[PDB]
RNA sequence: GUCUGGCAUUCAACGUUGAGACGUGGUGCGUAGGAUAGGUGGGAGGCGAAGAACCCUGGCUACGGCUGGGGGGAGCCGCCGGUGAAAUACCACCCUCUACUUUUUGACGUUGUAACCUGAAAAAUCACUUUCGGGGACCGUGCUUGGCGGGUAGUUUGACUG
RNA sequence: UGAAAAACGGAGGCGGAGCGAAAGCGAGUCCGAAUAGGGCGGCAUUAGUACGUCGGGCUAGACUCGAAACCAGGUGAGCUA
RNA sequence: GACUGUAAGGUCGUUGUUCGUGAAACGAUGACUGAAUCCGCGCGGACCACCGCGCAAGGCUAAAUACUCCCAGUGACCGAU
RNA sequence: AGGGAACUGAAACAUCUCAGUACCUGAAGGAGAAGAAAGAGAAUUCGAUUCCGUUAGUAGCGGCGAGCGAACCCGGAUCAG
């Protein structure tokens, strides 16, 4: 509960200007990024690793890889993602060196079917210690498909060694205004399931390549 | 009213029913002790021999 | 009777009975003192309901500048 | 309290909460021209004394 | 009681050694990486009429580094590069660590006036003191400390005992 | 209830196996490298307890009185000054 | 019936509390700190972690508990040093 | 509440027991005083003060000395804003 609703207002919404941003050829997406004081990061409280997508449907957000099997593989690809593969039919990314690094690195949010844990596991997941990737679950139904959308416009926080609480959202151009419970449904909602009260240091925003901005209590 | 004196109501002081009761032997203990062999095999409730008269006002309420 | 602070004043407790180099430590000490004082505080002032004269206080004035009765001085 | 400032010819003369004395403004610069707060008009006055 | 230190009813300044923070930020030599690494999210363009490749040159170098001006004046930098515990700038970066443009802090010496007290005017030594000269942070009360102190207090000062 | 009462009443403690710093252990027990020993349920074993007058004692000056001395308050100093 | 019944924790020095004060929060004062500001805040006898409950902010609350100047009545006391 | 010693005991003897007691001073009714809260408890319960009943005469305190002494379970008057 950094703050109640009225918080990501003037804090996370400006791209549109001269002095500040840059009028590059595409509308841009928008940042947050604090500093914090000092580090801790083993035993008590930090590494905010946690499940939130979000409800509303943007566009082409993050890139997803799956390895479902034979009986799943092109309803597994509903979304446009980079590139799925099946189970037996799967065994290129063991073999070589250098251009397994070709399906980790530009992959943000994970899709993984629950029947692969190796085959892409230690292999283009876990292993991946700066982008911070890793593979999760997928709801109860005997149909996956859909779940592939609802996690691609997601957003993630991934944990390393940053001194900023990097919370991506969306983008901006079509009605940034839309933080009237989708972006309530991040920070904010990460209240009645984590183990938080008080004492993480200041809270800063800024613009994207121009200056930055602040917040408030 | 009995104030039962709390110093000496450590130690011994349980007591037993129908036959003798308990002491404490106490040798010398602490520093030098580097000798004996016998007494240190023999300390707890060291019986006196019947001097247990003036101990009562010590404990003899609710323990 | 305009002698104590017209605010709410000290006196009326305070005693002493304190040691003489000995706090827990080699050698269990006496005692040596067992006796009385007390506190007042000081001056300046303004006006404030039932005007007299003035005896006011120390830690009433600092923040004792708002409720007040009827001056401007 | 809230300082505050208007009346200048004396170190800079915006509003701030600080206060170098020892709280002896309204006790010496009051009575001579001034002013220096006393108030609440720095919570209107102060948000509606700038605009336009 | 008397002798000494500590903050407030002692305010801006002033010649100041020390000290904390905010601000740029800022030492780090395991080769190599166009290049000698404890950095992350955003990223498609970073510097430059507040003068930018390149050169001269002064200061702490276990031989890394910290800045200016001028000599050349409109030229130097992100991406499929490799390797490194990590690939980077632009907004941040904590560590042993720093000199100030602001602020606060024992101050030594120096002007002025907002605690204060001693000499005219309204029933005349108080109480208002009305313009009072005045000097002014000193005089002092608080809690704490050390010393002295029979000034004052409670006790001991042992006992044995041919 | 009520010129007696009283049953109703396990707040409750004492007796109760114990030992052990206690923990905890255990009808048996503190030692540690432990048939050999002191206490105990034990036991040729009371497992009891309440009322009363009563042996000594106890919380109180409570066997009483006899001391000049320490204090709070208050009263004149017309005694010597 | 004549009125209108709903606008501060803390340090150092310490008093208490059963706590002679130190191996301990908790009433509060002597000079310094008026922070938190709500899934924030007060403590479980210092603190760590989790729970429990209560929230600046001012009082009223009759009834019993404890009292004994007067009016009836009441007790196995004295006897007008 | 402002209030504050003290002969005694510890077989004498400044922390102490007397205690906050003697005395002074302020209040009103014959009722004021605590009494509905930043609470007691502790199984993951219970609300408004005090008294005595039982505990606990336990925990602690403590020239570690005599000694003072809650909360854990309890009755009623009261289990009301």
């Amino acid at each position: 509960m950094l703050a109640d609703k009225e918080s990501l207002i003037e804090a996370l919404k400006l791209a549109l200007s001269t002095e500040y941003n840059v009028k590059r050829n595409f509308t841009q997406s928008v940042e947050i990024i604090l500093t914090f004081k000092g580090i801790d990061m083993k035993k008590g409280d930090l590494k905010l690793r946690e499940i939130v997508p979000l409800p509303k449907q943007p566009s082409k957000a993050k890139r997803v890889l799956v390895v479902p099997s034979s009986e799943q593989l092109e309803y597994a690809k509903k979304a446009s993602p980079k590139v799925v593969i099946t189970r037996e039919e799967l065994q290129k990314l063991q073999g070589q060196k250098r251009p397994v690094k070709k399906l980790a690195r530009q992959n943000e949010w994970f899709l993984i079917n629950q029947e692969s844990m190796a085959l892409a596991g230690r292999i283009l997941g876990p292993a991946l210690g700066p982008r911070g990737k890793f593979p999760t679950p997928l709801p109860n139904t005997a149909d996956i498909s859909e779940y592939i959308n609802r996690f691609k416009r997601s957003v993630l926080v991934k944990t390393k060694d940053q001194p900023q609480v990097q919370v991506f959202i969306g983008t901006e151009d079509m009605k940034p205004e839309d933080l009237a419970e989708n972006a309530i449904a991040v920070l904010n909602a990460i209240e009645n399931k984590a183990k938080v009260e008080t004492n993480l240091r200041n809270i800063y925003v800024k613009t994207t390549m121009g200056k930055a901005v602040k917040v408030k209590r | 009213p009995k104030m039962k004196t709390h110093k000496m109501a450590k130690r011994r002081i349980k007591i037993t029913g129908t036959g003798k009761v308990m002491a404490f032997k106490s040798g010398k203990r602490h520093q030098n002790t580097g000798k004996s062999g016998d007494e240190i095999r023999g300390k707890g409730k060291g019986f006196v021999l019947a001097k247990a008269e003036w101990a009562r006002m010590k404990l003899m309420l609710p323990r | 009777m305009q002698k104590d602070l017209h605010p709410k004043a000290v006196p009326c407790k305070i005693i002493y009975q304190g040691q003489v180099v000995m706090e827990t430590m080699s050698t269990r000490p006496e005692i040596h003192v067992d006796v009385w004082s007390g506190v007042h505080p000081f001056w300046t002032g303004e006006e404030r309901f039932l005007d007299t004269e003035g005896r006011v206080d120390k830690f009433n004035k600092r923040f004792g500048d708002s409720y007040r009765r009827g001056s401007k001085k | 309290m809230q300082v505050i400032l208007l009346e200048p010819s004396r170190l800079g003369k915006t509003g701030e909460v600080v206060s170098v004395k020892d709280g002896y403004a309204r006790n010496w610069l009051i009575p001579q021209g001034l002013a220096v707060s006393a108030t609440r008009t720095n919570m209107k006055t102060l948000e509606a004394q700038l605009r336009s």
